[PDB]
């Protein structure tokens, strides 16, 4: 079990961030789980491989590399690569990441979302597994600064022996 | 005056004892030393041994910021062993690139190298520019590859 998160804009209210967690078991293949958040109101959504499979009829093109576009996209969050703008209406529940490469657009997906009646739960869990991470990565942190001192430590007493046994 | 002999033979033991016969002897300075030692190979071949044979070469390291700077040593790097390593191999480390100099190395930074040359075109005794890899590789030969390669 491993998810993510990431923050995207919204054209609509460009001014205001939202955030997107994704959340799969072994590999996006299978399916994952979504959900879309902004402090107030949150909404979920699930793929299975069929919905990925049925997307990859209507593009015709390798699955893998759809799942890596998909993973790039929702995960990395790299911009320089080819920046690309996530759209919503949420009356009509429709969050669809469009693809602007230079002079040509593409559909990426299409998705539906429901209004969780406790957005409350979500954002409170988001949180509480980052400060989860924060205090483990603190912890292997210090443990990593340990093990550096002891390595500089035994760098200084091989250099030490090295010059003694010369000089002698 | 000491333990060993004209007319008879003498043999490792013996050069031992009449070694240890002998207290102490501090009356010369290290150029002195040197010189002699470099003397004797001449008169004798003795620059067949795996080690000493970069004796009759000065060496010079970038361990410096700047270039005949003594206040900016770049301790805590792979060059400062390699330097010590060729001090190992009778090579004589100069801490200033005097005219004199016969070898000079240069790590995986190369930003300098052009001011090396120009020194070098300076200088009416031209010194070769060598690179870190050389004698590392050169220490399993334990003999002068050509610099050549690694111009």
């Amino acid at each position: 079990m491993e998810r993510k998160i990431s923050r995207i804009h919204l054209v609509s209210e460009p001014s205001i961030t939202h955030f997107l967690q994704v959340s799969w078991e072994k590999t996006l293949e299978s399916g994952f789980v979504i959900t879309l958040t902004d402090g107030h109101s949150a909404w979920t959504g699930t793929v299975s491989e069929s919905e990925i499979s049925q997307e990859a009829d209507d593009m015709a093109m390798e699955k893998g590399k759809y799942v890596g576009e998909l993973r790039k996209a929702l995960l990395s969050g790299a911009g320089p690569a080819d920046v690309y703008t996530f759209n919503f209406s949420k009356e009509s529940c429709y969050f669809f990441f469009e693809k602007n490469l230079k002079d040509v657009s593409f559909r990426l997906g299409s998705f539906n979302l429901e209004k969780v009646e406790n957005p409350a739960e979500v954002i409170r869990e988001l949180i509480c597994y980052c400060l989860d991470t924060i205090a483990e990565n603190q912890a292997k942190n210090e443990h990593l600064q340990k093990e550096n001192e002891r390595l500089l430590r035994d760098w200084n007493d091989v250099q030490g022996r090295f010059e003694k046994c010369v000089s002698a | 005056c000491y333990g060993d002999s004209y007319f008879i033979d003498t043999d490792l033991n013996q050069l031992k004892e009449v070694f240890s016969g002998i207290k102490n002897s501090n009356e010369q300075t290290p150029e002195e030393m040197a010189s002699l030692i470099a003397d004797l190979e001449y008169r004798y071949s003795w620059d067949c041994s795996p080690l000493s044979m970069f004796r009759r070469h000065t060496v010079y390291l970038d361990s410096y910021a700047v270039i005949n700077d003594l206040s900016t040593k770049n301790e805590g790097t792979r060059l400062a062993i390699k330097a010590l390593e060729l001090r190992f191999h009778g090579a004589k480390v100069v801490s200033c690139l005097a005219e004199g100099v016969s070898h000079v190395i240069i790590g995986e930074d190369h930003s300098r190298v052009a001011d090396f040359k120009a020194f070098r075109r300076t200088f009416k005794r031209k010194f070769k520019i060598l690179k870190e890899s050389w004698v590392t590789d050169s220490i399993d030969k334990c003999e002068l590859q050509e610099e050549n390669q690694y111009l």
